[PDB]
């Protein structure tokens, strides 16, 4: 507040104006970053009420509804697990938003496989969404179809597995 | 990478210091609803598409491309034989037509 | 206001339905990348001293 100081800082010219811009910059990129990463759809899908998904549980990383903050256990974990002039820009979008956009991606990938990130969400069941998959990595589809129970067991074990190393680690 | 869609060119056009990408792409359209299988059960034996998928509009079954409905016949020329039909989940009956059938037939 | 994120859509998932596309649209959109900034050179000397 001492405007003597002001007065002498006032002889060096526009510092303050290019040290606001350069940090307004970096602030608006900030904004721009997470819109990239996660406005990546404009359709907000969602999975069925019956997560009949032949065997495959997604339970860990679809949006808990016991929640008040309606994140997966493994977004919850992860939010825990992460701990004079000075003003803190609160980010355009919310921590719920940004989960309202995974949600999104995820109900999209699960429902529709990859035809909502080209167009126009085309509903496929899920073992064959996984078999299209097979068939990506070069594997015949007979392979998922007559091993499913057994993947999905090894996927659900696997995701389970996620998640204790995730509140395992620090 | 190359525009929203399933990418077909791309062609470029100079800018005042960049570069301007015209993304062709390829969009689905129009698209409709089909009850479809993962397999057919035809004679014991379990039959999977060999590059389609196998759809049906209420009471008739055929194999058609994934990305485009072309409805064909069921036929051995465009499905794989893995196995009989206890194994699969939600395999479905229907015939499987040969087209060399007819022809040691004559 | 709050912002929306999207319309909300449904997919209609069944464990035995597909929805397969019946025709297409050719679409060409565009996509601007900045390549190269103006060459500058600063004398120092006579910027600083003339
Ligand atoms: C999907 O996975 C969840 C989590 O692994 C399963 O929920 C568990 O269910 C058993 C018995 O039903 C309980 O003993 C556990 O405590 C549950 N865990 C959690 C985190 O809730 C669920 O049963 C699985 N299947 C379905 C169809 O949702
Ligand atoms: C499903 O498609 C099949 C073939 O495209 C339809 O079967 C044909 O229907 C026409 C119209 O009555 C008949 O003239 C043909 O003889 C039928 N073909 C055979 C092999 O029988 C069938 O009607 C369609 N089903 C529905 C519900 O649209
Ligand atoms: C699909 O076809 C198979 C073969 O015709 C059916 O399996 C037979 O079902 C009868 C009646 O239950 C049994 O007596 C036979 O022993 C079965 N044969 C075999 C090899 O399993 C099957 O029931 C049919 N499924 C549907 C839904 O029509
Ligand atoms: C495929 O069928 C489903 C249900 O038979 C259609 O989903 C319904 O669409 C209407 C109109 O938009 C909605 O009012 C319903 O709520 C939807 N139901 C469900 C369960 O999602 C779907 O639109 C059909 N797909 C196509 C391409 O016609
Ligand atoms: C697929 O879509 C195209 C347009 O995207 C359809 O072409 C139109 O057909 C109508 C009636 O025949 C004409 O009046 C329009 O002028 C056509 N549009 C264009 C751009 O040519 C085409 O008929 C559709 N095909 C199917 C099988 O649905
Ligand atoms: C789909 O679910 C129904 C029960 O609602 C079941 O009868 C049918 O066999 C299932 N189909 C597949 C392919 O899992």
């Amino acid at each position: 507040d001492s405007t003597e100081c002001s007065n002498l800082l006032l002889q060096y010219g526009s510092f303050c104006t290019q040290l606001n811009r350069a940090l307004t910059g970096i602030a608006v990129e900030q904004d721009k970053n997470t819109q990239e990463v996660f406005a990546q759809v404009k359709q907000i899908y969602k999975t069925p009420p019956i997560k009949d998904f032949g065997g495959f549980n997604f339970s860990q990383i679809l949006p808990d509804p016991s929640k008040p903050s309606k994140r997966s256990p493994i977004e919850d974990l992860l939010f825990n697990k992460v701990t004079n002039g000075l003003t803190v820009l609160p980010p355009l979008l919310t921590d719920e938003m940004i989960a309202q956009y995974t949600s999104a991606l995820l109900a999209g990938t699960i429902t529709s496989g990859w035809t909502f990130g080209a167009g126009p969400a085309l509903q496929i069941p899920f073992p064959m969404q996984m078999a299209y998959r097979f068939n990506g990595i070069g594997v015949t589809q007979n392979v998922l179809y007559e091993n499913q129970k057994l993947i999905a067991n090894q996927f659900n074990s696997a995701i389970g597995k996620i998640q204790d190393s995730l509140s395992s680690t620090p | 990478f190359c525009g929203k869609g399933y990418h077909l060119m791309s062609f470029p056009q100079s800018a005042p210091h960049g570069v301007v990408f015209l993304h062709v792409t390829y969009v689905p359209a129009h698209e409709k609803n089909f009850t479809t299988a993962p397999a057919i059960c035809h004679d014991g034996k379990a039959h999977f598409p060999r590059e389609g998928v196998f759809v049906s509009n209420g009471t008739h079954w055929f194999v058609t491309q994934r990305n485009f409905y072309e409805p064909q016949i069921i036929t051995t020329d465009n499905t794989f034989v893995s196995g009989n039909c206890d194994v699969v989940i939600g395999i479905v009956n229907n015939t499987v037509y040969d087209p060399l059938q007819p022809e040691l037939d004559s | 206001y709050t912002m929306s994120l999207g319309a909300e859509n449904s997919v209609a998932y069944s464990n035995n339905s597909i929805a397969i596309p019946t025709n297409f649209t050719i679409s060409v959109t565009t996509e601007i990348l900045p390549v190269s900034m103006t060459k500058t050179s600063v004398d120092c000397t006579m910027y600083i001293c003339g």
